[PDB]
Formats: structure tokens, sequence, C-alpha cells
């Protein structure tokens, strides 16, 4: 169909059985980076106003970077297609930067771009492709989920055809800050390992007693292979 | 710290604690084996090349 | 469980093994702090004249 | 004085914090340093100094948040806290210790349950803390005693019998290390049987009623019917035990009879020249059976030993890439192995390009921020050029696509924007202290068009001969590029690029320096101008 997100999401309102009664329990995460924020706060504050405030809120990080942004995406409660209408939006609009800077109409997606990013779910799912499973996520407590590469038409029908299949249940109140604070642990990590990419050799190794631990084994490493080649040496040889 | 099972944390009294007392000279006049007690105090810096210390297949 | 303080041989503490744990349930009568028996006991000058 | 002024106030306290606090990831002396706390309280008990528990516990905490996967420190820690009054932070201690080994260690699994068996107190809880601990690490080759632990729970507390037998046929399929016990119950288990209706608790009535042609109602004389019954049974499992048996002796004798190290050990420590070779070998073997618990699980148990090798680290990515297709799988493998491997370069070109693929593209400007800032915005003066050259492409592939393009006949401006262009000059400013000169040279002359050859020749060549610099002077790959930049330019036509080379480059070049410049400038000549090779043999015949 077409690249309008309203005639996508008509569609999807009509066709879909029970397209309205929401989920019960159901809360989704998406983390989302920009480089400017003035960008951002326009098609955020259109957002709002279609959606209500207590499904979508947007929790600002502590701008511990204060280069890049890191504001999470929250929907509490949302409907099988309140869902749709978000992450079209948003995952179009990350992605408008790179690709067509030129056409600037946030609720309209030009056919030269194809959604892709990645949401969390809560680990306490049941589900009983376009969207599949991560292997080795690395938050401890939440599912993520890949979306690979879709139309806008295909992004909204198979977000439809996910969300009917999933069934939540009971997560804390809170637990909101609980993936703020273990996303910026895990992050963290990883940008206190990319400090320590100078300081390897005697920055916090003591080299001074490893490498007399580990000198003569060295050497006698070294006495095997030379060994070994002269001894493959009269062993290939006709003589 | 954990497989020695003298020096464990949780029942690491009770195994010192029920050695017995062994009034019996010849009780322990009868072996003459060594009884190799790995302290709680070791570290990583002995032994630090596993290999080479002789080792056996499994 | 794993170590025991019994004299007796590990083979024989194989078999004085106990039940599993019991189960926690909640209690259903007044804690030990709370429990007495009536106070408030009225008087007797009460019954002598009437 | 009490223990813990006591403590304060000794000298060695100051020396051993020291060491630690100067040289972290060498473990010897956090080892040496815990052993001296807790030495230093002789009774451990709930009275001790509530001000040297705390810092019991932050000694313990800070080393198991620097070397994570130390398996025994977690268990020794979790018993300390338990030790001193409180199950509730043991419970803890034991979970990160499960989630810092992303749930698939047997050791914790082992340690934990047999913890948990005591103070859980709760049957269909401590069940499903098994179930858990089944599908992350249940496939393991040495998990004869997590599954020997579950049956012995399975056996005190449950009265109807079905689901040992239940949980005894899973045991049966798995290749164990130590299977012939799990067959051994079940045989004496078989054989401990007593009359027909019980022969469903193995399989269900109809399935021996078609497959072993057996009924249980068979009413009659009872007696030679249930003694062929145990011998068709027990003639099943003679065939399942010898599947079990091939597969259980073909892994041993090729593989895992090499492993010898099956520990963390420290990130100072080397692995063998054989295990390296058989790890490499026996998850290759994994990847075939296509078992996806046992490959995540194999992939876990590799990097107990060779954590910090990081070749495992690339192969788990890989084969999350091309053999299973779930890339954000292998995007967060490769942002875990930064962590632990200490060559750190093969993964960062990996990562640039699984981000690139997976159209994240602010990800990949925020990432080169963190190298660009690790080393305080000069990355220009970089010892390695490994690092610099996997930095300045992705930061090109970024720069075209911020900035649009300033040439014509549409050509993103590639290295020669002027941000990128100065850590370049910054780098050839060097001119023999820095590795990797030619290659910056030889990536800088593709351009093929009119203003921007024009760009590069007017900026680094004419300026290299302008400073008269002996290293680039000197060396012949200098005069071949700057020769196969004008003749590889589609704006001239063949008379003026070769009256051009010719007549204005070849005179440059001094002859006290034609010794090393001819060698490489004779293959140039030879290869695309062999009518004027004489010319250039005659600019420096030995004789003037």
């Amino acid at each position: 169909q077409s690249f309008d997100i309203w005639k996508n999401l008509d569609r999807i309102r009509s066709t879909k059985k029970n397209a309205g009664q929401f989920i019960k329990g159901s809360l989704l995460i998406l983390p989302m980076r920009t480089e400017d924020k003035q960008q951002f706060d326009e098609c955020m504050d259109e957002l709002h106003k279609y959606i209500s405030k207590d499904i979508l809120r947007c929790y600002p990080q502590k701008e511990q970077k204060d280069e890049g942004m890191l504001f999470y995406i929250v929907l509490k409660d949302f409907n099988i297609l309140d869902s749709c209408f978000v992450l079209s939006v948003l995952l179009a609009f990350q992605k408008r930067l790179w690709m067509a800077p030129s056409e600037k109409s946030y609720f309209r997606v030009p056919k030269n771009i194809n959604l892709t990013g990645s949401f969390y779910l809560p680990k306490n799912i049941e589900t009983g492709s376009s969207i599949v499973e991560v292997g080795f996520n690395v938050v401890p407590d939440f599912q993520q989920f890949q979306v690979k590469a879709c139309h806008v038409s295909k992004f909204m029908n198979e977000l439809s055809n996910f969300f009917s299949q999933v069934e939540f249940g009971k997560c804390e109140a809170n637990v909101i800050n609980y993936f703020k604070r273990e996303y910026n642990r895990t992050y963290s990590q990883i940008s206190l390992a990319l400090y320590e990419l100078p300081l390897i050799g005697d920055g916090l190794f003591d080299i001074k007693s490893y490498i007399s631990k580990t000198r003569p084994i060295i050497e006698t490493s070294k006495a095997q292979m030379i060994k070994h080649i002269s001894e493959m040496k009269a062993y290939n040889e006709i003589s | 710290k954990v497989f020695v099972d003298a020096n464990r944390f949780d029942i690491g009294d009770l195994v010192k604690a029920s050695k017995l007392p062994q009034r019996a000279n010849e009780k322990s006049a009868h072996h003459s084996f060594k009884q190799t007690s790995r302290s709680r105090d070791e570290t990583c810096e002995s032994n630090p090349f596993p290999r080479l210390n002789n080792p056996k297949k499994l | 469980m794993n170590y025991n303080l019994s004299k007796y041989p590990d083979d024989v503490s194989r078999l004085f093994k106990p039940r599993p744990p019991l189960s926690y349930k909640r209690p259903t009568d007044y804690p030990y702090a709370k429990r007495q028996t009536n106070p408030n006991i009225t008087g007797v000058a009460n019954l002598l004249s009437t | 004085m009490d223990k813990y002024t006591a403590l304060i106030h000794d000298e060695n306290f100051s020396t051993l914090t020291l060491n630690v606090s100067r040289y972290p990831k060498s473990l010897a002396y956090w080892e040496k340093l815990l052993n001296y706390i807790v030495k230093a309280s002789a009774p451990i008990c709930k009275s001790t100094e509530p001000q040297l528990l705390k810092l019991i516990r932050c000694t313990y905490s800070s080393m198991l948040n620097e070397f994570p996967y130390l398996e025994n420190y977690y268990i020794d820690f979790a018993l300390l806290e338990y030790k001193l009054g409180n199950v509730s932070m043991s419970h803890k201690i034991f979970q990160r210790g499960l989630q810092a080994f992303n749930q698939r260690s047997l050791l914790l699994w082992t340690s934990y349950l047999k913890f948990c068996n005591n103070v859980i107190s709760h049957q269909k809880q401590l069940f499903k803390k098994y179930e858990t601990a089944e599908e992350y690490v249940g496939l393991h080759f040495f998990s004869g005693e997590f599954w020997d632990l579950y049956l012995e729970q399975i056996s005190s507390r449950c009265t109807s019998s079905k689901k040992y037998w239940n949980v005894l046929r899973k045991i049966l399929e798995i290749p164990l290390h130590s299977f012939s016990k799990f067959y051994a119950l079940w045989l004496q288990r078989i054989d401990d049987i007593m009359d027909l209706k019980q022969l469903s608790q193995l399989t269900s009535k109809d399935e021996l009623l078609k497959k072993l042609k057996i009924d249980i109602n068979y009413s009659g004389r009872k007696g030679p019917y249930l003694q062929d019954a145990k011998k068709k049974l027990k003639k099943i499992t003679k065939e399942m035990y010898m599947v079990v048996q091939y597969q259980v002796l073909e892994i041993y004798s090729i593989f895992e009879s090499k492993i010898y190290i099956n520990y963390y050990t420290s990130p100072e420590t080397l692995v063998s020249s054989d295990e390296i070779e058989t790890w490499i070998k026996y998850l290759d073997y994994t990847i075939t059976l296509q078992t996806d618990s046992l490959t995540h699980l194999n992939f876990q148990r590799a990097l107990l030993p060779l954590a910090h090798y990081d070749l495992v680290w690339i192969k788990y990515s890989k084969w999350l890439i091309n053999s299973k297709n779930d890339l954000l799988g292998a995007k967060n493998v490769l942002l875990m192995g930064l962590k632990f491997s200490l060559k750190k370069t093969e993964i960062i070109k990996l990562l640039y390009s699984v981000i690139c693929k997976l159209n994240e593209y602010v990800l990949l400007r925020n990432l080169l921020e963190k190298i660009e800032s690790s080393y305080s915005d000069n990355v220009e003066n970089v010892d390695d050029f490994e690092i610099f050259w996997d930095y300045l492409q992705f930061k090109t592939f970024c720069q075209n696509s911020l900035y649009s393009s300033r040439y014509s006949d549409s050509q993103s401006n590639g290295l020669l924007n002027k941000e990128l262009f100065d850590k370049v000059w910054k780098r050839l400013s060097c001119k023999e202290k820095k590795s990797g000169q030619e290659i910056l040279l030889n990536n800088l002359v593709q351009f093929y068009s009119k203003d921007t050859v024009e760009f590069v020749e007017k900026n680094i060549f004419q300026k290299i001969i302008e400073f008269g610099w002996e290293y680039y002077l000197q060396n012949g790959m200098f005069w071949n590029c700057y020769c196969r930049l004008i003749y590889f330019d589609t704006s001239r036509s063949y008379l003026d690029k070769r009256q051009y080379i010719v007549r204005k480059i070849w005179p440059q070049i001094d002859k006290k320096f034609a010794q090393s410049v001819l060698p490489s400038l004779t293959e140039f000549c030879e290869s695309y101008f062999p009518e004027e090779m004489d010319t250039l043999e005659e600019m420096f015949t030995e004789e003037p």
C-alpha cells in the first residue's frame, strides 16, 4: 500500500479483528539515540498530542555523554494499534537524518527507506517472519527483539501479527527504573572497557614480574618449535 | 575456599569440631602417609602453569 | 547436610537423612506479644446490692 | 584497640592495598589482600566489627566486579554472607554470579542448588529452579552431578514416583560423561517392578500395545508375560544404550580427552597450543549437531580457559551471523567481548561492520567518539596503526554521509575533508616514528578526477617536496604513488600526462637517492611507459 502512516493505520484498524482492546500489563521500552535534540522534540511533541500521556512517556537520561542523548521510549498499556503508530513514527524518524534530509514531514515516510531497529519486552511473556528474538541478550531481565528491514505497511502488518500472539504478565510498578539503571550499567561497562585500550602493557598489569614469570617458557617453546622444524625436515627429506 | 570441605564458611567449624580426640597413640601411629592439608591462605601465584606440573588426563 | 557432626560412619548416616524441610504456611492465631486472657474484668460490688 | 583500628594501623595493609591499587588486573595481589583481611578477623561471626565487615564486602564485591569469571569466589562470598546470618543477600550473590556467566555455568548452578535445597522450603519453587538449571546447563558433558542431585530431590520429596521415571527417561538420551550410572538406575528399576499395571509408568499403554505387542490388561497367568515384558524393555534399553555409548565414546576419544584446563585461572595466564586447537575443533563439531542449548553452552564453556584470547568471541559472533542469522545477537557477543579480550582490534574491526550492517549508524557515530576520546582527541599519534586505520575508514564513511559532496561529478570527498585531512597530516608529519605512512599515501591517490587530483597534488606531494623531507624523498613508494596519481587521472590526455610525468616529476628526484628510488620507479616505467624507459635509465646512469 501507500507510504502514508494514516492509510496503513486505518487499514490495520479495519481488518485486524479486535484491533482495539489492549494487552494486559503490557510494557515495551525502546531506547533510541539522536545527535540533535531540537529535531527530535518536534516529532515527539506531535507524537505526544495523538497518544495519551499515561500510555507513552519519554525518560531522558542524565546526559552523561553530553553529545548523544539517550532517550528511553516507554509504551505502557498500549493497544494493538498504538504500538504500530509509535513504532512506525519513531523507527522512521531516527533514520530520516541519514537518508532523506530534505523531505521533512514527520508522519509521511518516503519510499527509499526501510524500518530497522530494536525494542525490549519483559521476559515474563508467553508467545502462545519479520520480527525475531535474539540469542545472547545482554540486559539481565529483558528480551531484546529485532525488526529487520521492512516497508512501512509490512511493518504495521507484522507488528499486529506479533502483538496478537503475545501475552504479558505482572511486572512491578517501577520496572522502568530497573531498566534505566541496568542499561546504564551495561554501557558504562563497555565505555570503561574502551578506556583500558591504551593501558594494557604496564598500565595496570605489573609487567615487570609477568615477563620474568613467562620468559623461560616462551624460551623452551621456541626451542621446541625449532626442534619440530628440524624433525619435520628430516621426515620429509628423501635423502 | 570451596572444595577443601574444612575451610568452607558454612560447615567450616563443624569439620574441625567433630575431628574426634584420637586419645589413642597407635591410632595416629598406624598410618605413615602425608596429611596434605591445603590451607585457606593459598593464592593464584603458586602453580602458575598447570600443564608443566604433571597433570593427569580424565 | 553434606558433612556430619555425627560419630557414625558416613554409611550409617546415610540412613538418618531427615525429611525435606517444612513448608511455611502463615499462622492463624494470636502472636506471642498479644496473647492474654481478658483484662477489664469488672468489679464485684455491683452484684451485692441488686 | 579493636580488630579494625588494629588492622588499619598495621604496616602490611598500606603495602597490600597500594599494590592492588597500582596493578588492578593482576590477580595474586587481590588474593593476598583478601586473605589478609579475612585472617585479620580470626573468629568470623555475627558480632565482629561492622566497620570491618563492610570492608570485607567491599573487597569481595570490587574483586568480582573486576574479574567476573571467577567461579569459586562467588560461591565463597555467598557462603560468607550465609555464615553472617542473612540468606537474602546470598541469593543475590549467587544470582549475579549466574548472570555474569550468562546462566551457563555448571559449578554455580550445582552450588546454588545445594544451597537452595536448605533454604527455599517451598516445593514448586525449588522445582522451578531445577527446571531453569536444566534448560540452561542440562546438556553439559559433566552434568552428571546436577542430574543426580535433581533425582535425589525428586525421590525424597515426591510421593507419586511418576516424575522420577519421566526425568530418568530424559537422562537416558543425553550424552553425559557418566551415563552408565543413569542406565544402571533404569535397569535395576525395571528389574524391581512387580506387576503389569506399572509398565505404564514408562510409556503410554498404547505405545506398548503397538510397538512391543504387549497388553497391560492381559488378565490370566501374569508370570511369564511379565518376564517377557521385562526382556523386551531391556532390549529397547540396550539399543538406546548403544546409541548413547557411541556418542559419548566418540566425543571423549576425539575432543574431551585433550582439554585439561576447564577453569578461568587469571588474565595473565597462557593457554597451550594443544587446547586452542581442540577447542576450535570441538566448537566446530558442536555446531554441526544443531542442538542450540548445547552450542551456546559449549561456547560459554570454552570462554572459561581462553576468555581473554578472543578467538572464541569472534568465532561465536560469526556463528550467530551466518549460521543462525541472529545479527543483534552477534552484535551483543562482540560488545561483551570487548570487556574480556586484551587484543581488542579485531573485535572492534568486526564490530564496526556489524553495526553498519544493522543500519544503526548513530551507535557507530557514538562508538567512534569513545575511541577518539580514549586517546584524548589524539588518535592521529597512536602507536599501533591497526587502530587508526580501522578508525579512519569508518569515520570517513560517516563524514561522507553527513556533509554532502563538495566536488563535481558526484564525488564524495573522502580523506580530503578538512577535519580528516588534518588527522592524516599530523600522522604524515611524524615521518618515520609512526608506522604505516605508505598506506596513507597509497589511499590518498585513488581520486581519478580533475580538481580532486589537483587538490591532492597541491597539498600532499608538492608539500613534501617543498619541505624537502628526507624519508619520503628517499622512499621509492612515494614517487611511484606520485606518478600513479597523475597517470590514472581521467582528465588529461595521454600526451600531456606523459609529458607532465617525464618533464616535471622525474627531474625533481635527487640523484643521490637514485639507488633506492629507481627499483620502485623502474617497475612503474616498465609497466606503463616501455617507450620512455631509456630516458629514465639515462637520467640515472652511473656516469653523468
